[PDB]
């Protein structure tokens, strides 16, 4: 929940590899949106 | 079952002796429960630390063999009481520390089948047994079906008859000499083993077939499409990403429990909802395999009820509207950035490219975009299986393909497919005789540039 709780504060506010190191723990709970929630897949 | 391990060299029965007197030194430390969460926790503390980036994707991957391969020796060895006793119980492995629900069923599903088959009087003390779920939300989940998918092994789910009886012509047929008396001897005793065995699987797997049916008929009577979705990602997909050996269960059993109209509309939810791109991101080298063993044996398992057996016309073109996005979804995968998502995508092409050809208008397409990142940027050796896999999609290519036969209505297609049958009435003329000088595109160019569109 935390991990998600940074999201909400740099909205109100390498990268590839501290991104594939925060998609491996969030394939529990919220696995099937997946869209665009905490950035942009490209 | 021992047969197999003499082929792959997995020499487990041949140093038993060896192998116990290792297991003792293990014990008199009193540590085998804190080997296995110590090799838990540091598989997640690697998602802590930044050092490099590739080598961090394979000591993921390798803490992910050493924990898989430690248990395995604890199993073989620790037979009857001392597996209790020095194996933490089930209750406070989800409790006091925090271990995963597929890592906490795979140490403790041999003991639950081994106490469920040795008394009945047993069947009521371990499912009362049963600690908080915080990994996984029990709030619109039925635990009629999720203890159920957890606890079931592939040992009681598929049966075969061939490979029993392919072992007794072979066996019988190699040995025919004179010897000795005592290989005879047991030669014929290892014949009689397989047939012991062989009634013995028809026992077990009787009991879960009725087993299921009797609990079908409460499943398939509250098809909410969230609930669907909650059963999808708390249980499936984290059990095929596991093994290879639990990919091939997730594929079974979903065609054994569930019925074929409610089938149509699980296996189309996994489809619609794009998060193939997502998964195949978020994977290592064996996870992405594991994730094409369980759609080679979903395609292959529906056209065989499309070949014999019979969908609906509409269903049918149900079938390649499924054809139609995965390859769409893959190509977006085939073009991104520098080494996980295009190390994933070949890797799951290796596996899922036994029944890829449906369509011949979708091979001719993964096939072109193969050749365009070797000309954009290379920086490993990547080549060595792309040099590979460019031969085998090309020579299934001309195997037997057709889109017209079994899609029935095209309303621009048809309409394209006069155009495109037009033009090639006119190469004809031009290319053997000549009447009047027309040049045009050719295939590889138009695809490049509706290619360009269909990336963005």
């Amino acid at each position: 929940e935390a991990a998600q709780a940074k999201w909400e504060s740099k909205i109100s506010s390498d990268e590839i590899i501290r991104q594939w190191q925060t998609l491996r723990f969030l394939r529990s709970r919220y696995l099937f949106d997946f869209d665009k929630v905490n950035e942009k897949t490209g | 079952k021992q047969y197999a391990r003499h082929l792959i060299y997995d020499f487990r029965d041949d140093n038993s002796v060896i192998s116990s007197r290792l297991t003792s030194f293990f014990t008199d430390q009193s540590a085998i429960s804190e080997i296995i969460l110590l090799l838990y926790t540091l598989n997640l503390k690697a998602n802590t630390q930044n050092s490099h980036y590739k080598i961090l994707s394979t000591r993921c991957d390798e803490m992910n063999t050493l924990l898989w391969s430690f248990i395995e020796l604890i199993k073989h060895c620790l037979k009857g009481k001392a597996f209790e006793e020095n194996v933490l119980p089930f209750v406070e492995l989800n409790n006091r520390f925090h271990l995963s629900t597929p890592w906490t069923f795979h140490i403790w599903r041999d003991y639950l089948d081994n106490q469920l088959n040795s008394n009945e009087n047993f069947s009521i003390d371990e499912l009362i047994e049963g600690a908080e779920f915080s990994d996984v939300d029990l709030t619109k989940i039925s635990k009629d079906l999720f203890t159920t998918f957890w606890r079931l092994s592939l040992y009681d789910i598929h049966f075969d008859k061939s490979l029993y009886d392919e072992r007794k012509n072979a066996l019988s047929g190699e040995n025919t000499g004179h010897m000795s008396n005592r290989k005879k001897h047991l030669i014929q005793n290892q014949i009689k083993d397989i047939l012991v065995t062989g009634i013995s699987h028809q026992r077990a797997f009787k009991k879960t077939s009725e087993f299921i049916s009797e609990k079908s008929n409460v499943w398939n009577k509250d098809c909410g499409e969230d609930q669907i979705k909650i059963f999808l990602q708390n249980c499936v997909v984290p059990r095929v990403l596991f093994s290879p050996s639990d990919a091939l269960f997730s594929s079974f059993f979903i065609f054994m429990a569930f019925r074929t109209e409610n089938l149509m509309s699980i296996l189309n939810t996994c489809i619609t909802s794009n998060i193939l791109k997502t998964l195949l991101f978020c994977c290592t080298s064996s996870e992405a395999g594991n994730l094409g063993l369980f759609f080679t044996d979903v395609l292959k398992k529906l056209e065989k009820m499309r070949l014999n057996g019979d969908f609906n016309d509409q269903a049918s073109r149900k079938l390649y509207e499924w054809h139609s996005v995965i390859t769409e979804q893959v190509i977006d995968l085939l073009s991104e950035k520098n080494y996980m998502s295009i190390r994933n995508g070949i890797e799951f092409m290796k596996h899922v490219t036994s029944v890829f050809p449906v369509v011949k208008a979708h091979i001719q397409l993964v096939y072109t975009t193969l050749e365009e990142n070797l000309i954009n940027e290379e920086r490993e050796d990547i080549k060595l299986p792309s040099s590979a896999l460019i031969g085998h999609l090309k020579a299934r290519l001309k195997d037997a393909l057709e889109l017209d036969e079994f899609c029935t209505l095209t309303e621009e297609e048809a309409e394209q497919k006069r155009i495109r049958e037009m033009e090639l009435e006119e190469i004809k003329n031009y290319e053997t005789a000549c009447q009047n000088e027309q040049k045009q595109v050719a295939l590889r160019k138009q695809l490049e540039l509706n290619k360009s569109q269909r990336l963005q």
